[PDB]
């Protein structure tokens, strides 16, 4: 019943932080916000010109939206919303190097591809019930970083997470938190 | 004696960074103890609770948000919480409607939170959990943590600790490299 008001949340926000410039902030905090911040509204996020990382995390966000009008976004982080579709992100890919969105609902792994500079995902316990997405995924040609852990499809799997998740990925150097390891590539190599 | 007089100023900088490198080194290990030493402990405590309140389950959400698996999200069944013995109302996403229960039925949970990757940016995590960090004092404070249950409160310090332990290490790579681009160009001076 629009409880929240990223304006409202942003005034209390800027309030909070006690900075005076509304967008001088690398890093906006808007985290846990009480009540919840339920869909984010893109004309006032766009004011945030010089932000880094993007803080959204722990609220009820249905959706993406308001991509354009972002410079500096590196590290959109937006874990335990309501998410359901990756989407909405052209205005940041150019920037983006890592995107945090663990504990969503997201099943699908359709619109990543457009994070052509995406480094790092995280996406632990969301939906995802096929590895069908990381075909997808694997078009992004600097992810060295993924976490998969609590998803659907990883406890379908039967079988290691670590190992069977580097396998998967060629490109991936580390894997639900773990390093490269040569024995962890002779696994895979056997597997 | 240009060369020298460069290699003194370098030193001198190299000297003072070098310093805050190791301040912030110390305060990593500090950090990694934090997590690591929780053990399962809190774990435990977080699966002997069953039902944890609303307070306890913000400080499980940022620990989620690390993890990436099945969070909730721009405040789908999301309604204001009362904390303490204050009638006040606040906006959040709220808690993940079924995240929880895959994560809890797995034994790997101990095995997912004791082990964690180094030198992880976590740019993605971080904007998520930006909104956390300004509300923190809110929900996120140890004194409201531990009111809760004793567990609640490691689990808040578990994902508090987890976040300082990022920040030291990206300050330790990107000051640190200042530090060490400028080490590197006083070692081919001093070998010139």
């Amino acid at each position: 019943s629009k409880g929240t008001t990223c304006q409202k949340a942003i005034v209390n926000w800027e309030a909070a932080n006690p900075g005076k410039n509304p967008s001088e902030a690398e890093e906006i905090k808007l985290i846990f916000q009480i009540p919840p911040i339920e869909k984010m509204d893109g004309p006032v996020l766009n004011t945030l010109t010089k932000c880094k990382k993007l803080s959204l995390s722990s609220n009820s966000i249905d959706k993406m939206i308001s991509l354009n009008m972002l410079r500096n976004l590196e590290i959109l982080s937006l874990s335990r919303n309501v998410i359901k579709k990756i989407s909405g992100l052209e205005d940041i890919g150019g920037t983006l190097r890592q995107l945090w969105l663990s504990y969503n609902f997201i099943e699908k792994l359709d619109g990543l591809n457009n994070c052509s500079v995406l480094q790092t995902l995280y996406i632990g316990n969301n939906r995802i019930k096929n590895w069908e997405e990381l075909d997808k995924l694997k078009d992004l040609p600097e992810l060295e970083n993924v976490l998969f852990y609590g998803n659907p499809i990883y406890e379908q799997v039967k079988e290691d997470p670590k190992l069977i998740v580097l396998k998967k990925l060629p490109t991936l150097k580390n894997v639900d938190g773990y390093i490269i390891d040569d024995s962890v590539l002779e696994k895979v190599k056997q597997i | 004696k240009q060369c020298e007089i460069q290699a003194e100023q370098i030193s001198k900088e190299k000297e003072e960074a070098e310093r805050e490198l190791e301040a912030a080194l110390p305060a990593l290990r500090r950090a990694q103890e934090a997590v690591d030493s929780i053990e399962s402990k809190d774990i435990v405590e977080l699966k002997a609770n069953k039902k944890p309140l609303d307070i306890i389950k913000y400080i499980m959400d940022a620990v989620l948000v690390f993890f990436k698996a099945r969070l909730i999200p721009i405040q789908i069944e999301e309604r204001v919480f009362n904390k303490k013995e204050g009638k006040a109302v606040l906006f959040l996403k709220e808690s993940y409607d079924e995240s929880g229960i895959q994560t809890l039925g797995d034994m790997n949970f101990m095995k997912k939170l004791k082990e964690f990757e180094k030198d992880s940016i976590n740019e993605e995590t971080i904007e998520l959990l930006e909104p956390y960090l300004n509300q923190s004092e809110d929900w996120f404070n140890d004194t409201f943590a531990t009111k809760a249950s004793k567990a609640a409160a490691g689990i808040l310090k578990w994902a508090f600790a987890i976040y300082e332990y990022h920040q030291k290490s990206k300050i330790v790579k990107p000051k640190r490299i200042q530090v060490a681009i400028a080490e590197g160009r006083q070692a081919i001076a001093l070998k010139e």
